[PDB]
């Protein structure tokens, strides 16, 4: 299999594959994250340079991972569905295991350890 | 281990005229996959008026036979040589199967003859003495072939008339003694082309009032 | 067990091994195995020891009460009884048995009855386990009307190769002759016959 | 306990002239217990005709498979696929289950587009072919179908009397089999034209 | 097989199929699973033929004989007993039975189910056969013993329907018998195929099969 | 119940137009051992009739001796014993039968496939098989064990059906034996060179020949055989 | 089942009969048991109907691979070779028996294979529940330097004794010819000794004979334009 | 868990699932529910080995939710069953089949139709009116033949339903410790509290 | 034919006996009487194989009716359960045992007191004041053992007996369809028609 | 099956009955167990005819793929493959296999594999379910070196008897010869050999 360290240190103590991730999300449409007292709100930005879009069946930028979580994002559009499928899977491995449903931090905890380990694992960016 | 039993093949069937019946059996005698005779006379004359013939595992059919035309013979010496009707010999033979229910004669059974009213009159066993009147039935190895053929041949089964569209029946016919033979020769040449045991010849054996008659007729020998 | 009965020109010569076997254990290494049912009719015994025993003591009766009556009895006589026995009750005995006897009139004579209790008269027989080994030896090396010092050679040389194969063979060689002269015992030993 | 015979059903398939039938009993059951009279066995994949006897969850998973497999086959060959070869797939497909096969007796009948040949095949449950000319049977009462379409059939029939010949066939060897009836189809097939007709029949 | 029984009002109806199988394959659409011991006297049958045949048939040498010493009928009662001592003789043995005794003596209609165990029930209803549960649920939901006798023949002849529809072994045709005081009465031989059409058109029932 | 130790294998024969032909081996197999080479199997019942037996070997003894005792007890008060009141082919065969139908009744067979095979009264060829289960048949040509499977086929093609006999000579008829005798000789592994044949016929009575041989074997083609495939020395 | 090989002068000839059975019962009657590996290299099967079938073919499938890769005729020891590795692999759990017989540059030859991988060499062979009553035959008639037509002859009276005499084996008798020089002739139906005589009777229904509750038309066709 | 029936009326299905679950000779419950929800509009109740039985069940619950939320969609009951035939059907050859008959409640919104599917452990997926697993249809199949009409309401099914379960109670050897039903309609589910 | 139970009180034994016949997956009885009147102060129930349970009870039954009218006297309790007992160690040793559990109530009138005893198939004979056979004392003893005196009144055991069919009834999987209760005292034996 | 290898002056010789039985069926009456592994390195067979076959063939290609590297292999190299083959795979083989070949330096050999994959190296070897019957004969007459003539007439005599007694085996007696001067076969016929 191909095993090669693409994430890797830089004399200066940096991962630039890691740094230039952040560049992708940098370049992604703006999304905003809003807790009020008894709600969070989500925003997000949908560039205008796309018109004859049907949004209809457009991919939305919002997604439920549960019936009681949401997921919005920035960055390679690509990239979020891989991480919101194995968060939805994730959701009902755990409802089937530990007969509750996810908490949010949970969740988070599990989406951000597959980011960490796509950042020192062989082959992968 | 001894096994007593054994299977000899060989297919049987008895049809019930208005004034006349037929037996009818193929005389290929067989073991496994090997042919013992090509001719072995399985239906017979045991006298009265009545024929008959025991099905299955040879042995045991011929000592049935051999007794219930030995117990005609006692029936004539014990009761002033009275003739010995299709229905007594039909509940003499239940007896006769009965007496062995634990080790019993491996043979399905049937004799056909004339009922004390001159019609036609078929009797069918099963190998432990259960029996009951019939108009129709085959017996043995290929009977499962034959008895569908026969409910639609002779009983006009699922035969409606046309125009009605299945609200009225086919009537139920006579069928007159030629008539029957082609249903007979039909059923078993049949049979002889989908079934290993059947084959190399038929004889039939014809009741009417007059007497017991024969007729035989070749089959393929494959 | 290996045991064999030979015709020969003055009469008949029975021999055998003397090896009884519980499995792999030797229960006795010096059994007698030819068995007299009669003055001048012997035989060899093989199969059941316990089947075998009783089989040949009901002759031993058979024939006792057999001679008061009618005189001494032939060795197809014997054979009979034997075989009778035998047969009746295949299914609860386990015996091979050889008769060998000598009359004045048919001289030597020898009967094998296999498990099922048929019957064979032969020139010579041979039984037991220790048989299958030399079937090919006896059969190039007998011939008929030999002389008694042919004969116990022949006994001995090919007993000897039974118990050198066979397991369930050994000890020491018994042999009974039967001749009109009379009854003769002959044993050899393994330093004996195993040289041969 | 045998798993050829735990639901039931029969199916028959016959060449005419210029034409083929096929048809097939509507029984499900488990052993003594009838579970439905709407079990279907016969099914299609374009032009060409598949019948299908033995364990039920067999039949539809089969049925699935060679959909599944004839819908592949049309999108590359861009041309429907004819009953010689589908019943070489059948075979194969079969076959490549020899040691742990589908518990089944297939019954294919079709007419060739090009040739206009009628044709009708069978197979055992782990693809052997019979490519009779005149009829072919299966099921739990393919004993007393193989009497009836012995005495019943002959060659050349027109489409409205093979029909008549078929269905009382099916109908007469169901009613002599206790894992068979409740209900009865027949498919007449011709060239470019094919009718489909449910017969009336006991119920028990 | 679907074989039943039961008292009510005017006596006892007995209701029975018509079908033998050899596995798969049927063997006999019509046997004949009643059995006319005597003319007042019906004994059903299912299990071994042979057995319910003999056994009934053997049983009747016994009431006749017994009438001709007493110089009275035979109770229902007595009857039954008489054949299940009969199976406990061959207790162990092999005998396969299972039969309702069916009469009108003294003490009024008598209904005794009696099997190869040597097992003998008085009841008001019994029904036998690997189609017996079919039956049983028409039968309970429709029982009174204030039906008439038109009524009862019909509940009889519906609940063997419903066992033959559904019981792969159990169908060809059905046999019914009302018995009376004055003697068994013979209700006739009823196609269950032409039955069932019947049946469905002026009952309605049976709306999930398409005619 | 029980289990055959010595054996004996096929025994053949066939009808022919003045009689009947009757073969079988000399052997006396005891498993794969070939162990008595000196069995005499076809055991002739007065002149009339041969009683051919394979099977087990001790019971062949005891059938031989009930037909022997058959044979006295006939002769007994009896002055037609040796002519009009003489033992014929078909009674000895019914006693036989009924004998083998009775034991296997009590469960306890004589371990037996038999040939009655004989000329009656009136000139008629006999020929009828008896087996441990009871079992009959006739046929023009009956063969037992191993010979059912490859004397029969080549039997037959003399006398397919029953018209065919009055159309085969003996010496066709014998040809035909000892050549099925040979073929079972190649191909069954319990059978030997050494054999009996017996002939009874109608005019000339009985011939039975001791000491037959199968002769003019084939062998020459088995030295080009080499290997079973590649090889090629 | 009942087939045949016999070798002859510039030759080989195999032969079967044509009958299938599932137990007692006939499936087909007029079965092809003559199966080709190589246009000059012909094989019988016996056994198990879907296994002599599938071997056959995997086999045949190879040897025409083998044949291209090393742009020679297939050989009859290659053949043989292949049969019996797959078939001993398989520990006799493929039920085929089959006799391979054929013509390469080598010359003419025959074989038979049991169903757990053993071969034999052979100037005559039979196989098959039938064969023998075939071996009966061909034991009895067999002789070196036999002509074609004397090989054909001998083949199909081995067929026949099969045919006549196992109650397996039945129907007609197939034949396949490999001489050496010349195309392989497979002759089909060689025989036909079993022809069924005519029925007394015809049983071809009046039209509404049969009951029908629903009639419809099937939609065989594509989903259609406009 | 031995006893599960089903009947589809005009407008809804009707599945009765009965309590009881014992452990060797001792009933352990009386208050068991043999179901779970795979959707908002579709039941499925079940029958079987024990602890199979919910393990399957779970299983496919889980796969059904997951369904749910990946395309913001409820799947049909056709859809679903064809599913949970296909699991089962490849459950029969492994190594160890999960021994589990179901039967699905759901109420098509598309069609607004509802649909009852009987599925046992092979495999065998069959659609009907009314259904049950085991020995139940034994007991009620002739009572449901003769009353069940299409056009029947929630009401009248209930009450066809009580009848087959007293013909249960009656003539069944077994106490199965009554049952607890359940209404499948356009609204959802719902479990009737008193019957 | 499974469920027997006995209770021996102050002044009287109490049986109760299940209803049910189960022929089969059907239950064929629920009236079905488990019990015969050996005298008029000692009655017998019983439990075991379909056929022999009654066979022997009507043995017993005839033997001891022969033996009162030989004698013009009425056999006590324990005479009767010792030939009971012997006929069933007789049995046991037979080519074929009568497969039969009985307990036999009855009341000594010399000794003016109530007896119970329990008698397998086996022929083991024990007296006891209360008893059951098969499992039926898996459930009900832990309840007899826990509230049973043995000045109880007629009407307290029967109470005592309610509540050990109600135990039975909630954790036996069989429906044994309730029980008949027999009463025997001085006056002899009754049967108590609403249980 | 009746085979044997013996040695002899001038080198080894192989000999073999030529019957194959399905049962009681002889389904090769001319079978060839002679197997050819290398030049001067044969085997003879008994047992499984599937796995002997499979075995000889995957020991020709050794020996074959052995020649090419390494030049001509011992005798006791080819029994040592043998052996390797039927020890490592001893459940799943009925094989019982004797090897024999002639080498310059060593002469002829002998070498006997049983059925549990064990080798013994002798001077002679029997096989097979006929050679049960030779056992006797054979220890009696075998002489180490022999004439060819001599150990020609000592294999004909033995599987001779070994045909006589066994009904597994029969037909010709097939033999190969290993010298120095090369391989030769012989064969012969039953009227030759059943008249000794
Ligand atoms: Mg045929
Ligand atoms: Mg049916
Ligand atoms: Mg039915
Ligand atoms: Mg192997
Ligand atoms: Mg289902
Ligand atoms: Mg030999």
């Amino acid at each position: 299999g191909y095993d090669r360290a693409l994430s890797i240190f830089s004399p200066d103590g940096h991962i630039f594959q890691v740094e230039y991730a952040l560049e992708a999300v940098k370049r992604g449409t703006c999304a905003v994250g809003v807790k009020g007292k008894n709600c969070v709100v989500l925003g997000c930005e949908r560039r205008s340079t796309l018109k004859l879009q049907d949004t209809r069946i457009t991919p939305s930028k919002v997604s439920k991972i549960d019936s009681h979580v949401v997921l919005s994002f920035s960055g390679l559009n690509a990239d979020s569905r891989i991480l919101i499928e194995k968060a939805r899977v994730e959701a009902q491995s755990h409802r089937l295991t530990l007969e509750d449903p996810v908490t949010v931090e949970y969740l988070t905890r599990y989406v951000a350890g597959v980011q960490q380990r796509y950042t020192q694992s062989g082959g992968v960016r | 281990q001894f096994n007593p039993y054994g299977d000899n093949g060989g297919t049987i069937l008895g049809i019930a005229g208005e004034d006349f019946a037929v037996l009818a059996g193929d005389t290929r005698n067989i073991t496994d996959y090997s042919i013992n005779s090509r001719y072995e006379p399985k239906v017979f004359d045991c006298g009265d008026n009545i024929v008959m013939s025991a099905n299955g595992f040879a042995a045991d059919g011929d000592a049935l036979v051999k007794r219930f035309k030995n117990s005609v013979k006692w029936y004539h010496f014990d009761h002033n040589d009275k003739k010995l009707s299709i229905n007594s010999a039909a509940r003499n033979i239940q007896h006769l199967l009965y007496s062995r229910r634990f080790f019993p004669y491996y043979v399905y059974n049937i004799i056909a003859g004339l009922d004390e009213d001159g019609k036609g009159a078929v009797y069918s066993f099963d190998p432990v003495g259960s029996y009951q009147r019939e108009q129709c039935r085959a017996g043995g190895a290929a009977a499962s072939l034959i008895m569908p053929f026969l409910d639609n041949q002779v009983n006009f089964k699922n035969q409606y008339e046309p125009g009605t569209n299945g609200k009225v029946k086919k009537p139920l016919k006579y069928l007159s003694v030629e008539e029957v033979i082609k249903l007979v020769r039909d059923s078993f040449t049949s049979a002889t082309e989908r079934h290993i045991q059947v084959g190399d010849g038929l004889e039939i054996l014809i009741v009417t009032k007059d007497g017991v008659r024969k007729e035989f007729y070749e089959l393929k020998r494959d | 067990t290996s045991i064999m009965a030979v015709t020969f020109k003055d009469g008949v010569i029975l021999g055998a091994d003397s090896r009884t076997t519980t499995g792999a254990y030797i229960a006795n290494r010096v059994t007698d195995k030819l068995t007299r049912v009669h003055d001048k009719i012997w035989c060899c015994r093989s199969g059941s020891a316990a089947d075998t025993q009783a089989i040949a003591d009901i002759v031993q009766y058979h024939l006792e009460l057999y001679t008061s009556q009618y005189g001494t009895p032939s060795t197809e006589t014997a054979a009979s009884v034997f075989k009778e026995l035998c047969y009746e009750n295949k299914d609860n005995l386990t015996a091979g048995i050889i008769v060998a006897g000598y009359d004045d009139k048919n001289k030597g004579e020898v009967y094998t009855i296999p498990l099922g209790g048929s019957v064979h008269k032969l020139p010579y027989a041979i039984a037991g386990s220790g048989s299958t080994f030399i079937y090919g030896y006896c059969d190039k090396n007998f011939r008929e009307n030999m002389s008694k010092e042919e004969t116990v050679d022949f006994i001995k040389h090919s007993l000897s190769q039974a118990i050198k194969w066979d397991g369930s063979s050994g000890g020491v060689i018994r042999m009974v002759v039967l001749t009109a002269a009379g009854v003769e015992r002959l044993i050899f030993y393994p330093d004996e016959y195993e040289q041969l | 306990s045998d798993p050829s015979s735990i639901n039931g059903g029969i199916v028959v398939a016959m060449t005419g002239k210029d034409c083929v039938a096929i048809a097939c009993d509507l029984r499900l059951g488990s052993q003594s217990l009838g579970v439905s009279n709407k079990f279907e066995k016969i099914f299609h994949y374009g032009h060409v005709f598949l019948g299908i006897t033995g364990l039920a969850t067999d039949v539809t998973t089969l049925n699935e498979m060679f959909r599944y497999k004839t819908n592949l086959y049309k999108l590359k060959e861009e041309r429907a696929i004819e009953p010689e070869t589908f019943t070489q797939l059948v075979s194969s497909s079969l076959y490549e289950r020899r040691f742990g096969p589908y518990f089944v007796g297939p019954v294919v009948a079709g007419i060739n587009s090009k040739s206009g040949k009628p044709f009708i095949a069978g197979f055992d449950l782990i693809g052997c072919i019979d490519e009779a000319k005149d009829f072919i049977v299966s099921g739990t009462a393919s004993d007393q179908l193989f009497g009836m379409c012995e005495s019943l059939y002959e060659p050349n029939l027109e489409p409205e009397d093979l029909f008549e010949t078929i269905s009382q066939a099916l109908l007469n060897a169901a009613d002599r089999d206790a894992l068979s009836g409740w209900g009865a189809v027949v498919y007449i097939i011709k060239k470019d034209e094919v009718v489909k007709r449910y017969l009336k029949m006991r119920q028990d | 097989t679907t074989t039943l029984a039961f008292k009510f009002q005017h006596g006892v109806i007995a209701a029975v199929d018509s079908r033998a199988s050899a596995g798969s394959y049927i063997s006999a659409l019509r046997v004949n699973k009643v059995i006319e011991i005597n003319p007042y006297l019906l004994g059903t049958m299912s299990g071994c033929a042979a057995d319910c045949q003999y056994w009934e048939r053997l049983l009747a040498k016994e009431c006749r004989l017994y009438y001709l010493r007493n110089g009275e009928r035979i109770s229902v009662s007595a009857a039954s007993k008489l054949l299940s001592n009969m199976m406990c003789q061959y207790r162990g043995m092999g005998l396969s039975m299972g039969s309702m005794i069916c009469g009108w003596d003294k003490k009024g209609p008598g209904l005794y189910y009696v099997d190869e165990h040597g097992t003998r029930l008085s009841g008001n209803m019994f029904s036998t056969g690997s189609g017996n549960t079919y039956a049983y649920g028409v039968l309970d939901s429709n029982y009174k013993w204030d039906l008439s006798v038109e009524d009862a023949l019909y509940l009889g002849k519906r609940s063997i329907l419903a066992a033959a529809h559904r019981d792969a072994y159990s169908g060809g045709s059905v046999n019914l018998y009302h018995v009376t005081e004055d003697g068994w009465i013979y209700h006739g031989n009823h196609d269950v195929g032409e039955l069932f059409w019947k049946v469905k058109e002026e009952e309605g029932s049976f709306n999930n099969v398409i005619g | 119940t029980q289990q055959p130790i010595v054996t004996g294998t096929s025994v053949i024969s066939m009808k022919y137009d003045n009689g009947v032909i009757i073969a079988a081996d000399n052997l006396g197999s005891y498993g794969s051992l070939l162990r008595f080479n000196g069995v005499e199997r076809l055991i002739p019942v007065g002149d009339n009739t041969v009683v051919g037996i394979s099977g087990d070997i001790s019971d062949m003894q005891h059938i031989e001796r009930l037909l022997k005792d058959l044979v006295t007890e006939n002769a007994y008060d009896n002055p037609l014993a040796d002519a009009e009141e003489a033992l014929e082919p078909s009674y000895i065969f019914e006693y036989l039968a009924t004998v083998m139908y009775q034991r296997r009744s009590k469960m306890n067979p004589l371990w037996n496939a038999i040939i009655v095979a004989g000329v009656q009264s009136n000139g008629d060829q006999f020929l009828r098989y008896v087996n441990l289960l009871g079992v009959t048949y006739s046929s023009p040509t009956l063969a037992t064990g191993f010979g059912a499977h490859m004397a029969n086929p080549l039997l037959r093609k003399v006398v397919d059906r029953e018209s065919d006999i009055p159309k085969t000579t003996v010496q066709v008829a014998e040809e035909a034996i000892v050549n099925a005798m040979r073929v079972l000789y190649y191909r069954d592994a319990r059978s030997s060179r050494n054999f009996s044949l017996a002939i009874i016929d109608k005019n000339t009575g009985l011939t039975f020949k001791k000491n037959l041989q199968v002769e003019n074997m084939k062998w020459d083609f088995a030295k080009d055989i080499k290997g079973y495939g590649t090889q090629k020395i | 089942t009942t087939i045949v090989g016999v070798k002859f002068n510039n030759g080989v000839v195999i032969a079967a009969d044509t009958r299938s059975t599932q137990g007692p019962i006939v499936a087909d009657k007029n079965c092809a048991k003559l199966h080709r590996i190589s246009p000059k290299i012909w094989c019988a099967g016996a056994g198990t109907a879907a296994d002599t079938e599938a071997v056959t073919q995997l086999i045949g499938s190879n040897i025409e691979l083998h044949s291209l890769y090393t742009s020679r005729e297939p050989r009859v020891v290659s053949a043989l070779q292949m049969l019996k590795q797959h078939l001993f692999k398989y520990q006799g759990h493929i039920g085929a028996y089959l006799i391979v017989a054929g013509v390469d540059p080598t010359g003419s030859h025959l074989f038979s294979i049991h169903a757990h991988g053993s071969t034999d060499v052979g100037y005559y062979l039979s196989l098959g529940s039938g064969s023998l009553a075939a071996m009966a035959v061909l034991e009895s008639h067999w002789k070196q330097d036999l002509t074609k037509e004397e090989a054909i002859k001998l083949a199909s009276d081995a067929i026949q004794a099969g045919i006549w005499n196992d109650l397996g084996s039945g129907s007609n008798v197939d034949v396949c010819v490999m001489e050496i020089g010349k195309d392989a002739e497979y002759l089909r139906n060689y025989l036909t000794p079993n022809v069924r005589e005519e029925k007394q009777k015809s049983y071809k229904f009046p039209r509404g004979t049969t009951a029908v509750l629903k009639e419809s038309i099937v939609n065989i066709c594509d989903i259609q334009e406009e | 868990m031995d006893i599960i029936l089903g009947i589809r009326v005009q407008d809804s299905v009707i599945l009765a699932s009965s309590k009881a679950v014992t452990r060797g000779i001792s009933v352990l419950k009386d208050s068991d529910d043999k179901t779970r929800q795979l959707s908002p509009h579709t039941l499925m109740s079940f029958a079987g080995e024990a602890g199979d039985t919910v393990q399957f069940a779970e299983y496919i619950q889980a796969n059904i939710q997951l369904y749910s939320i990946r395309e913001d969609y409820e799947l049909s009951p056709q859809a679903v069953s064809s599913f949970v035939r296909q699991e089962l059907a490849k459950s029969i050859r492994s190594r160890r089949p999960y021994q589990v008959n179901v039967l699905i409640g759901g109420y098509d919104k598309k069609k607004n139709k509802p649909e009852l599917y009987q599925i046992d452990y092979l495999g065998t997926k069959v659609e009907l009116p009314y259904g049950a697993h085991g020995y139940s249809g034994f007991y009620t199949f002739s009572l449901l033949d003769h009353h069940y009409r299409p056009d029947m309401t929630t009401e009248e099914g209930l009450d066809l339903l009580k009848l087959c379960v007293q013909e249960l109670e009656k003539r069944m050897p077994m106490d199965f410790k009554g049952v607890i039903v359940k209404i499948v309609d356009k609204d959802g589910i719902r479990q009737v509290d008193d019957f």
